[PDB]
């Protein structure tokens, strides 16, 4: 999301809105374990 | 605990919320929110400041000192002093950390302060 | 409670770990990465070219040079010196001597909450006049990519080739603003926030990445190079983060207690 | 529980005092998959680099002052031979390929004793220069020996000495007054670390993935982590007990991929 | 009917001219919950807080004026005493705790004759600052004796003298006109209250729950509550009638929460 | 195991060299019902004052003799400050109940080390006078400042001093040889207590039950319990360890149920 | 509602439009009861 409140309407598609990679084909979790 | 393994002592870390006058003596600070920690085996003391406000958010920066920007004071007595025995350095270190606790949040993002470049 | 802090791991406990009481109920989620890094700030102010430019060269550039400066802006928050990545940033204290004022800048913003080594996210770009009744327009080329130098003549005018060709041009109405969001452009899969590297095998600064930014963005004015004025405009530049990502904890700057 | 060994190759590290071994950012950080970025089958492990490689580091004084450090940049410290860090077949398979991609075991010993006080921070740090002189140069391996130990100060508090391009005459100098690459002595504990206190272990164990701004790296010039060892508390003990404990370090690399073999490097 | 006596603790206040307890804004003014901007376990009711406390207010006399006044802040009053109210382990409690959270439960009480007129306004006003002086002091004990009751005034009525912070002398200082703390003394009916009418009863009593701009407040600061008796018509009487009636009153703080226990609170 | 924590209201005390806490008589010396003797409902447990109070007691040197020792009443030394120890709610709780009933949970701490040598015998003792001097009045701040530790003597291991009322000039004055609240040192460990022995622990725990003449007692008269510490091997170690190593304890009443609300107790 | 006629369209998500309480888990009445 980020801040963005639009809920209703996307004008443009996924691909031009924004990048997404290419294929090669709440709960906060620790950046640290013991073991 | 940075001290020698042979050290051993007691202090009293205490939490007082706001009062007219900080509290100094240790029959002060016993009457706060307070905790005992015996210097041992396990090196190390978590001590959680409990939230205690009249609102339910309190300002980050003491722009102006009020009961919302300061909220009274957090103190390490030495209980019982430390006690070594011969041939063992004197002073021992106490390492100091602080962290947000599990219940923790922060609330609306403020221009941020650029000096640490000048 | 007891705990050994050496371990490298200590819990978050609350108020009924140790003492009586119960958990605060969440107040909010504004320290959400995607969150807090979606808004525009002021990453650079450059002026405006009224005819085609000659790109700064590179450092070390000696007396003498023929070039434009403070006209290109790299968009990235890491410090920038002369339109090239830099490593250290640096102002002018003593405004007075000889020698051209190389223009830097810096996401002043980004850095004091930057807690971490790696960030990506794609970047919208909005450009203000500091002039009154301004018409300019904007350019743009990729990272990795360059500024095409030159221009052709129509009807005796000297046309910058700045006008033309396959990148985004974007011309604004007199006095109004330019905007738009352009997507993470360079090779590298991430940013680095800090680097250890070095982008070359011999005489490279380490330290100094070589394609960490969105590419370059200038301004220019709607007119030929014949019909050029005396008085420097200036545009501002702001940037925003879209869909923000960040990994590896890191540090933030250190705070004097002078 | 405290009493561990850990075996690779033909190589075994004991300890009578772990505080168990610190895994940053994963479980387990040594699952990794091949570089995306090239197209040639890469090199992984093999018997002969899957172990334990140890070195030396500057001895524990009383005179060394709180937040003065020492840094151990990895591959760097292989290629260099820092501390005696001589990387057998690793260092031979490094200088064959120009991209390498690995994580790191590391583990650093210091023995103190019950009477002595002081503590250490060891942290594995993400993309640093702290190997680097504020000319540009990498500390060579005399340079090292005559600091001993690097204090901390406003330069590196600031970024203000990191290696950097002179600019040229064309350009007034300006005025350096920030760098990215700083050193907030306050925070080093964020990164995955444990704490050598002279109280409770002799040694600590930190376990780190391969990270990066791109899949893999130039095998010659990489330094995404840097062990480093700070002081947090000065070191003390009465007069009689061992004087300017010694500090040695041993290092792992996991699941490494080398690609793009060639001959052996040699500088231009 | 109109005899009733009302139990707390080892307390009970009696009357046979009952009004009816005048309930402010809910039906049960004593249904609470604790604070939620406080994590720490809250001190609440025990036996010994939970009881009326009673203390005294001036004499009316035939020459106090419509609309003159006597203020009782709350808990203020417990806590300068006045009137004698002291609040015994009310009081201890309050003086140790950073945050107190409650509502109120209170009676004035005035007994008259069938030969005297007059009429007496006993509200619970919200939020004044009715009991401290323009200067912004608090009224001592003593100044509250030597005025007996505060007289209506163009002040008050414009809220022109309520505390303020004097700008200093880089400002110009401006003409006061007005204040959001006036009191407009046709509309103090708007509040909780009731009348005390000589002809119809010798008590009134209101019961009000907990308000604030937060979830709990200040022990020392708060004053969300004022116990206000106002003149509307004066009192009269022929010679040989009792003179100079008198006035006390009973408080009982309802559903106590108290939180951040501390040392005795000691002025800065 | 050795290593506990007990919490109780904003309050908790750790100790990692912990031996079990002793209770007395019972297995939970926590369940007690109101006195039957008092009609009135009582004030019991509020959060405010189920707590840990602690303070201080004189260091123990190399000089204190065998048997000597130090006492602390209960809840006297609350009503006099005795070693700092400041009540806070519970002592102005206590200031206004003629009657009170209460267990109550002890821990002494003094930490030595593995080089020292020497035993204090800690105990919970019922109905004593070792908190007053012979002449009848309670021994003052001052007075217990002076002397430091009382030292065992004939006196009072016979009870021969002990207070009492003398007869007057009727009468012969007799020969005072035995009284029943004498002190039989070898025998002190028939109450509940534990042994703090410099070679095993820092602390010791006791936790006992209300205890009386009858189902409850006078607020400021009552010493049905005394925290003694005693000396039963004196301190000893070489030039160069901890001299006189320092004595502090933690108090929590427990259970407690007051009767019989009124002002603030003033002394006739 | 409020002085509100927009009975169509709500372009932004109620929480951007407006602030909401966070969690802790006609017919007008009278301000006074006689009890």
């Amino acid at each position: 999301r980020g801040n963005n409140g639009n809920m209703t309407f996307n004008y443009y598609a996924n691909t031009y809105q924004n990048s997404v990679d290419f294929s090669t084909s709440g709960i906060l979790n620790p950046l640290g374990y013991l073991k | 605990f940075c001290g020698p393994m042979m050290a051993r002592g007691k202090f009293l870390l205490s939490y007082s919320p706001p009062n007219g006058t900080q509290p100094q003596t240790l029959s002060e600070a016993m009457q706060c929110t307070y905790s005992i920690w015996d210097i041992g085996l396990n090196s190390s003391w978590t001590f959680v400041v409990p939230y205690i406000s009249p609102s339910d958010y309190r300002e980050t920066r003491a722009i102006t000192n009020s009961v919302y920007s300061a909220d009274g004071w957090f103190s390490l007595h030495k209980l019982t002093k430390i006690t070594l025995p011969p041939d063992c350095p004197q002073s021992p270190c106490i390492l100091f950390f602080a962290s947000a606790g599990e219940d923790y949040t922060l609330r609306l993002p403020v221009d941020c302060n650029p000096s640490y470049v000048f | 409670s007891t705990d050994n802090a050496e371990t490298g791991v200590i819990e978050a406990g609350n108020t009924d770990t140790d003492f009586s009481g119960e958990l605060a109920a969440p107040g909010s989620n504004h320290t959400n990465v995607k969150f807090l890094f979606d808004r525009s700030r002021l990453l650079n102010v450059i002026k405006v070219l009224e005819k085609d430019a000659v790109f700064p060269r590179p450092f070390p550039t000696q007396e003498g040079a023929q070039q434009d400066d403070g006209y290109f802006c790299l968009l990235t928050p890491r410090p920038t010196v002369a339109s090239r990545p830099a490593t250290r940033f640096g102002l002018y204290a003593n405004p007075s001597g000889s020698g051209v004022l190389a223009n830097t800048s810096l996401d002043f913003n980004f850095y004091s909450l930057a807690c971490f080594t790696y960030f990506r996210s794609d970047l919208e770009v909005t450009v203000v006049s500091l002039e009154p009744d301004l018409e300019f327009a904007v350019g743009w080329f990729p990272s990795g990519s360059e500024y095409q130098a030159s221009s052709f003549v129509y009807d005796q005018l000297h046309v910058p080739f700045h006008f033309t060709g396959r990148t985004p041009r974007a011309f604004a109405s007199k006095g109004g603003k330019v905007s738009f969001v352009l997507p993470w452009n360079s090779v590298s899969s991430v940013l680095p926030v800090r680097w250890g590297g070095a982008s070359k095998l011999s005489s490279a600064t380490r330290g100094l990445p070589a394609h960490a930014d969105w590419g370059t963005i200038y301004a220019f004015v709607p007119r030929p190079n014949e019909k050029k004025s005396t008085a420097v405009k200036h545009v501002a530049v702001y940037i925003r983060y879209k869909n923000a990502r960040a990994w590896c904890p890191s540090m933030l700057p250190f705070r004097s207690y002078k | 529980d405290r009493v561990t060994t850990q075996t690779a190759g033909n190589t075994a590290i004991n300890t009578q005092s772990s505080l168990g071994v610190l895994c940053a950012y994963v479980e387990d950080p040594t699952k990794s998959d091949p570089p995306s970025s090239s197209t040639d089958q890469p090199t992984t492990t093999f018997t002969a680099i899957d172990r334990w490689y140890t070195g030396r580091l500057n001895s524990w004084t009383k005179a060394v002052k709180t937040f003065s450090f020492q840094a151990v940049p990895l591959p760097g410290a292989f290629l260099s031979r820092q501390g005696g860090l001589n990387g057998g077949a690793f260092t031979a398979t490094l200088h064959r390929h120009f991209l390498m991609k690995c994580g790191w075991q590391v583990q650093v010993q210091c023995n103190l004793t019950q009477f002595h006080q002081g503590a250490l921070l060891v942290a594995m740090v993400p993309e640093t220069t702290l190997d680097v002189k504020p000319d540009g140069k990498a500390k060579s391996l005399q340079e090292l020996n005559e600091e001993q130990w690097v204090e901390m100060s406003d330069d590196y508090r600031t970024g203000k000495n990191m290696p950097f391009q002179s600019l040229g005459t064309y350009y007034r100098p300006p005025n350096w007054t920030w760098g990215p690459n700083f050193i907030n002595p306050y925070q080093v504990t964020v990164f995955p670390h444990q704490i050598l206190n002279a109280r409770t272990s002799t040694s600590v164990d930190i376990n780190v993935p391969y990270i990066g701004e791109t899949p893999t790296q130039s095998s010659e010039t990489q330094n995404s982590w840097t062990l480093l060892v700070m002081v947090l508390v000065p070191l003390d003990y009465k007069e009689g007990a061992t004087t300017d404990p010694e500090i040695t370090f041993s290092v792992r690399p996991t699941s490494p991929y080398f690609n793009g073999l060639r001959n052996r490097y040699t500088a231009g």
